[PDB]
């Protein structure tokens, strides 16, 4: 119904706080009550989704009123990357499980549908403005930018993650020479 | 309005039909060992389901698909496939066509709720009692879960498809 | 939109009821509103379904009382059948321009629909009660019965057309055998 | 609700680009000659009509349709395949399209007025005048009545895969 | 080397089954007139080929296209739908069927003289007389000749993919 | 490679000959060179298809004599699915293993191409000359009669098999009277 | 047959002599075997291809010598282009019948085979080893770069077809430009 | 017979493509592990493997299959969807490809040998020498028996659609 599904919510919600203890699997959820998994991943990347919608535009609300400077597509492409990709440093360890997961053959449409509008908002905050077939290449030519940046996070050991945000550069100057 | 309470009675009757199918494989394969009653039971289960949903559809006449001799040959492959892989690789295929029953049940049950919820309930009530019983025993090896998976993602396209056709 | 529809539907039904010497065109339109043109083609296919499927209620509503005896499946549906095209008569003379319109690779599927439409509400009466594949073989297997049937009425010159119901006897038996 | 109001402004950006093609055709074909004013005419109307759905479609951050790249050579062959058979590619290839899209606007403004008529007119209206100026001039030989008919299908074989796909 | 020879079989039976359907539709909607006693000749001529080219399969074992039932609702419906234009249904579609059988036995034909052109000429005789009676009598307005074409594209679509699936 | 295959199908055929206690592994393929394993499967289904093939051929070159009498397409058909699957006596206690090698999703094409060859070879000496859409339905409708059929003789303990006889007649019957 | 294929291109290529004084019908045919569906343009259309292709190469064969400078890849394909077209020179009279009779629905597979296969041959020459998916725009990316220029030709009365060429230079940059 | 030959290049380039992107999906999941050092010997080989059959590509003016986008998201999904299964969905993806290519390898070789033997061995012994290097070590748990056979489905089907295509 809707107190049902309301509270399932915030089961969740509260669940996902101490994934550092257990992990992914069907303890923590149930635990959670006390203060596989397939849908507690899909519910924290649909948060961080909106978070990450939530801060570009109040950020885009200062650019329309002054005291904040300008920078071109790359610079802003590869500044929204960071911030999404910071959200997963306290899960950093148990990351490579929930990834395992999202990518079973059963799980893929819902997982591509979330990285989708996500790629959407990062692009259209960014003054696409663009109704062509242009509409599709340029999206997919940063999901890999993404996913691939993804796939060296978890195996990262340099300081902050620095090495990182290095190949990020090297991976989106190569996407603006019409990569 | 008629065709979003058509298409619901089509796809339950057409997965009830998939779900029966596949159990009478694996009691054709499984039969004379120490796990035919539990295979029994759900096929029995599975039969009163079918007669359910068929009484059903032969009153508000609605049309039924067209693939249902296509179910017949691939139901019946997945009843010795599966099952001669042993107990645990038939346990695997039982649970995952019963979670996307489930599944569909569930996500049917949504719109049905949310668009009209005062026309009907001499079927919504049935669509809920058919989902517990369905759930009640789908709850009863790290590459057996992939086997599953590409089980529970093909009883997806075989419901995507067989509501439009 | 309530007006309008309203007006249109007298307008092509005063049209419709004298064209035995203007043709389906859209000249009798207009005649008919002062008292291609494939909507008026369309409308009468409509409304003569509509009414077949009347008049077969009301002859079912006689067998729940007890005066009328209950035929078997091949005479009622030669008895449908019949019902259904002497309605034809009237229109005989410039009907073949309309079948010709009414096959046009653009109004291919309508004509189509409505075809199916009245195959269906010919069988449910004749207590069919058939959920599997047979739900479509019998539909096909009276539909053809129909289409070969009516091109044969447009050619005839019996009494009675007489000829015709004959055929459709030497059609529909050698469909009750499995035909 | 918004994919109701995004399946309509794909399907008329995608149709419009549709025409655009075909008339550029024709007036690449009939260029230097006795009707080059009219089709260019047409070509100019058209050409407004894209441009308005265009800022519409860019505005609502609407998706466009995959297969624009296919109506680009398919809408230039048909100004090249009729438009070279005489005065009779520019009589029965524009009026087939002209009716085709008439007949779409049509039936878009049906279930838009019946489902809320209340949140909108900021683009319904639009539509009302395009369906006027598209049909102003729709209206202006048995085997030249059949190849309209068989572009025409074709015009509504393209409208169906432009919305879903 | 005896798919070589089964296939042109199985092409040579489906297209003669399309064409005896064809001329079957034509007879229905044209019986009773002055045209009737024509396409009565081209019924029984393409009568007597097919009987030829199924004893012919019968002895060969060869198996029969799978599409043969959409051949004949396909095969039909070009004869009520041209031959309702008046003549010119019986003088377009007969031609464009015949041209299109004419061109396969020649592209046939070809392609068995090059290859082994002594194994043969139990069955090759039979292709070049059937090639000379088709074309006999196929030798007997700008918008019917783009008609003519659209049928036999389709016609050649149709061959293709009953030879092949 | 013609005087090397030609004795690896001796290889194979010497390894197939003592299979009662060894399995259809890779070692009892070895092991008879002293004198998963799809190869062989496949190999061992070819020979019997092809062994069929000649004691029809051999039975049919027999009515011509006058020596034989004649049986209806029941008799025949029961008989033909007999006399192949009395080929599976020896090789019964280890065929459950090779029928599950045989079902894999990737020799499904070469098990299903042995299979038609078997039921058209089969179908063809009990007088069939069709070319119609009936060349497929009355196959599909046999090769289920031997499939069905076959998961019962794994599974059976009657004397002789016998019991499974009597269910391939309750299997015909109910198939001939247009099942 | 030899001698029957023999006669048949002699007939044909003896045929279109005379063209400029007919026109590509059956007549013209008729009157050079002295001394509808063409077929004649395809075969014009072969010949020319054959021969564009011979003389690139004989072109190709006098700058691995020293004499012929090699120019870059936009101007060596506006060449081929140009040199392409001006052998249409004296047969434009009658042009636009032949470019209609290539288009009907049923010569389309044929026509575009040759196109693929000239602008194959034309690109071959120029410098293009590329296996990728590059392969295929390119060729696409000149295709058009012909047709169009096509559709100018047919239609110019400047002297010397001047302006064609022209178009050509502002349908070429433009399409370098990563067009 | 050129179009014989310009056939068997294009597939094995193809199928070469694929195995590079799949080695370079595992390696990019399990590179700075105790296994990535194993990985990195096959990603070698199959670059050279690429690189000796496209300059073969490039001299015989092939024509590259159309396809060739679609392996590049689907060559790399199976580099992150198994191994990260643990070394049990990377021993058993590279096994299933390495037998599908040495499987398609013998193939070729048997339908070059028996058509025309000596117009060739310019090639011949470049098939032979990489089908030896192929399965040296293609040869180095009931449930990853069905995971290697639903990979060698995949990659036999893709063989079938690159050919044509």
């Amino acid at each position: 119904y809707e107190s049902e599904e309301q509270l399932q919510h915030r089961i969740l919600t509260a669940a996902l706080e101490f994934v550092p203890a257990h992990g992914w699997t069907a303890e923590a959820i149930a635990e959670g009550a006390q203060s596989d998994g397939s849908e507690l991943i899909l519910h924290f990347v649909t948060q961080c989704n909106t978070r990450l919608t939530r801060v570009l535009e109040e950020e885009q609300k200062l650019v329309q009123l002054g005291q904040a400077e300008k920078r071109k597509t790359d610079q802003f492409l590869r500044d929204a990357v960071e911030t999404r990709l910071r959200m997963l440093i306290p899960y950093i360890e148990h990351w490579p499980r929930a990834l395992s997961i999202l990518m079973l053959p059963h799980n893929i449409p819902s997982s591509l549908s979330l990285l989708t509008s996500m790629v959407d908002d990062m692009w259209h905050y960014a003054g696409d403005q663009s109704t062509d077939f242009n509409w599709y290449t340029r999206r997919a030519m940063l999901a890999a930018i993404y996913n691939t940046t993804e796939l060296v996070m978890m195996q990262d050991s340099s300081p902050d993650f620095e090495d990182t945000w290095r190949f990020l550069e090297n991976r989106v100057n190569d996407a603006m020479n019409m990569g | 309005s008629r065709a979003a309470v058509d298409r619901i009675i089509r796809v339950d009757h057409a997965g009830e039909y998939g779900a029966n199918r596949i159990y009478a494989g694996q009691m054709a394969v499984l039969g004379r060992t120490s796990v035919g009653p539990v295979i029994q039971k759900m096929w029995d289960q599975e039969k009163d389901h079918l007669k359910k949903f068929n009484e059903l559809m032969v009153t508000f006449r609605v049309r039924p698909t067209v693939l249902m001799p296509l179910w017949n040959v691939l139901g019946f492959a997945l009843g010795a496939g599966t099952a001669l892989l042993g107990k645990e690789g038939a346990m695997a295929c039982t649970v995952a066509v019963e979670e996307s029953i489930a599944h569909h049940y569930n996500n049917q049950i949504r719109t049905l709720m949310e668009e009209d919820p005062e026309k009907y309930e001499e079927l919504l009530q049935l669509i809920k009692k058919f989902r517990d019983e369905e759930l009640e025993h789908h709850d009863i090896a790290p590459a057996y879960a992939v086997l599953k998976s590409i089980i529970q993602a093909g009883c997806r396209v075989a419901i995507y498809l067989s509501e439009r056709l």
